């Protein structure tokens, strides 16, 4: 069951962890092999899931066109890649002891589960107001000022890479 | 129902075969120039239905490369441009098929599972996606000089838009193809005549 | 020798500018044949 | 109702998740030298379930401004450490008991009550009004509290010190927020 | 087997790698010492082997007489 979950939480859904185009990723009802309390805690780091799967669906479509967007998506995996990381972890841990439960694995995503959710509306910001041209540079820099310091690290990684794009415009024209 | 339950190693290699271009595949078996995975395959874990998730990501991966093996088998069994456009084709296939190979070695002789070998190919499964929409506007479409220009002419557009690995590869693909054209253009300045093949230059003289 | 000539320019702001600099193979050449 | 029954809940209760269920948490049977350790070590979840959720309710709205929300962020550093004794005692219960567990959970009991009473006294404190009032909490003596909340002001006070390294070598103050006690006027 | 294929791409079929003067190089059939879905890449290696076997069935033949013929024989060895 754990290396079905750590599947869940990449972007693969199965019968344990059913998935809905509106909702988001769930377990699916109760299970009698496990017990009847885990089948929050997994609600509880579905909403992680959730955030990885409507990202990469976002990365891969690329929807609205222009570079500074194109960019965007290939700066916003950057940021995303020590989740990935860290999820391939899990797996030699769970390999060496098997007496690691779900507690232990829902404590590894710590930080994940505090930085997904502010990054979340930066995107729906985007797909929701027609965010078109330069004016993304400010739209990422008015959420960069935020108080949470890994957003706060994150986010200037993104307007480091997207200014790579006015830095090359700029240069080419002056 | 019955199922096949195949261990782990196995589907591993099978892949490799998949990214390999290779046919006749106990999983991911074509019925119609499209690759489909099984439907009795299932491992002690993943539910039976996480495996067939994971591989229908790869299998439209196998789709990729199946079709342009496919493209390169229909010019072997004088155009001087596809025949050119292939041989760049062909130059990145055998590149890309070392490191699949490669990772096969050591299978053989460190633990080794689904999701390693994934992120340890994520720098070509990125590099492939490009092919997928870089050929399909040479596949689309019936005189030779109007294959030939509109294919060579996408590419051009298809760089300015990527304007760093993407950009070195499609680069190493141009060069590759215009290289009949920038043959013809030489020999016919030097040597005064235009010797053209099939008309394939845009002068139909 | 033409494509022997636009590869060594790789040697020593890309397929713009860049390919701005193939002509002056192919023109200095034209500019002796007319002239 | 075995003994082993109430430490599977309480193992739970410990975060929220509800025999035992929910403002104390009322156990419904059982002898009563059980009922009573239960419903003293169940006091753990609801300091728990309160800090969780008002750290939840601000993360939500951007209204608090860049003081507040570091402070809320200061407050999750301190639940990854809650989060993970869960873990290492999890993996036991497959031998513990309520009297084992007592001398288990009796310092996060104090920790989880500095945290649980700092986060009321500073309920409408926004900008540098919250750095100011989760300062008062360093007047205590207490030589483990006065060492917690001494670090908790040491990431609140970041941002001040932020403006401050700004508005005067750079004399460039802004914050969309009112934070910083220097107001400028267009 | 392995020793057995670069015989057979040298010009040597055995048992398990029958001959035929019409096709060419090709697997006989299924092994149980070999993968169901490998024997495809073997047909295909053979391929490049049955060609070998026609260049010396012709190279050794010489066969039309010329020098310039016998000549071009000759240069074949070369490549």
């Amino acid at each position: 069951m754990i290396h079905e979950l750590l599947l869940a939480l990449s972007g693969y859904p199965g019968s344990i962890f059913t998935w809905n185009k509106r909702s988001g990723l769930q377990v699916s009802q109760d299970f009698p092999f496990l017990h009847p309390s885990e089948t929050s805690v997994l609600n509880r780091l579905c909403r992680l899931g959730t955030d990885y799967i409507r990202f990469t669906e976002f990365i891969e479509q690329y929807t609205l066109h222009g570079i500074y967007l194109r960019a965007f998506c290939t700066g916003l995996d950057s940021v995303l890649q020590p989740y990935r990381q860290a999820l391939l972890d899990l797996e030699q841990e769970f390999l060496g002891d098997p007496h690691l439960s779900i507690s232990h694995v829902n404590y590894f995503l710590d930080q994940f589960q505090l930085l997904f959710p502010s990054v979340m509306v930066v995107v729906e910001q985007i797909k929701s107001q027609k965010i078109h041209g330069c004016q993304i540079l400010e739209t990422v820099y008015k959420h960069s000022c935020g108080g949470l310091p890994p957003v706060r690290s994150a986010l200037e990684k993104i307007l480091a890479v997207c200014h790579g794009v006015m830095y090359k415009q700029l240069s080419a024209w002056m | 129902d019955d199922r096949v339950l195949v261990t782990e190693t196995q589907v591993i290699r099978e892949t490799l075969w998949l990214l390999s271009g290779v046919k006749k595949l106990f999983i991911f078996q074509l019925i119609d120039g499209k690759v489909t995975v099984r439907n009795n395959i299932i491992v002690t874990h993943l539910t039976h239905s996480c495996l067939r998730s994971v591989l229908e990501q790869i299998a439209a991966y196998g789709q990729v490369v199946f079709r342009l093996q496919e493209f390169i088998d229909e010019v072997m069994g004088p155009f001087r441009t596809y025949q050119a456009f292939m041989w760049a084709l062909y130059k990145y296939f055998i590149s890309f098929k070392e490191e699949l190979a490669e990772i096969e070695k050591c299978i053989i002789n460190t633990t080794i599972t689904l999701a390693i070998v994934v992120d340890k190919l994520a720098p070509r499964l990125s590099q492939l996606k490009v092919l997928h929409k870089v050929f399909s506007t040479g596949v689309a479409e019936t005189r030779n000089v109007v294959r030939a220009s509109h294919l060579l002419n996408t590419l051009y557009k298809a760089i300015l838009e990527y304007d760093e690995q993407t950009v070195s590869l499609l680069f190493s693909l141009w060069v590759e193809t215009v290289r009949p054209y920038l043959q013809t253009v030489d020999e016919w300045i030097v040597h005064g005549h235009l010797w053209d093949g099939a008309r394939e230059f845009i002068i139909q003289r | 020798e033409l494509d022997d000539v636009h590869d060594p320019l790789l040697a020593i702001t890309f397929e713009l500018t860049l390919r701005s600099c193939l002509y002056p193979h192919i023109d200095k050449q034209y500019l002796d044949c007319c002239g | 109702i075995t003994e082993a029954a109430l430490v599977r809940d309480i193992l739970y209760v410990f975060q929220g998740i509800d025999n035992i269920k929910m403002n104390c948490y009322k156990v419904e049977n059982l002898s009563r030298s059980l009922r009573d350790t239960a419903v003293r070590l169940s006091e753990l979840g609801w300091l728990h379930n309160k800090i969780r959720r008002y750290t939840d309710q601000r993360s939500l709205d951007r209204s608090f401004g860049l003081v507040g929300q570091s402070f809320c962020a200061a407050l999750h550093q301190e639940l990854r450490e809650y989060y993970r004794l869960l873990s290492v005692l999890h993996s036991q219960l497959q031998s513990l008991t309520l009297r084992r567990l007592l001398v288990w959970t009796y310092d996060p009991k104090i920790r989880l009550k500095t945290l649980a009473a700092l986060v009321d006294h500073c309920q409408g404190r926004k900008g540098g009004e919250l750095a100011s009032a989760v300062h008062a909490y360093t007047k205590t003596g207490d030589p483990y509290m006065r060492s917690l909340v001494q670090h908790i002001l040491s990431l609140v006070s970041h941002p001040v010190l932020s403006f401050l390294y700004r508005w005067i070598y750079d004399g460039e103050l802004e914050d969309t927020y009112h934070e910083f006690f220097v107001a400028s006027d267009p």
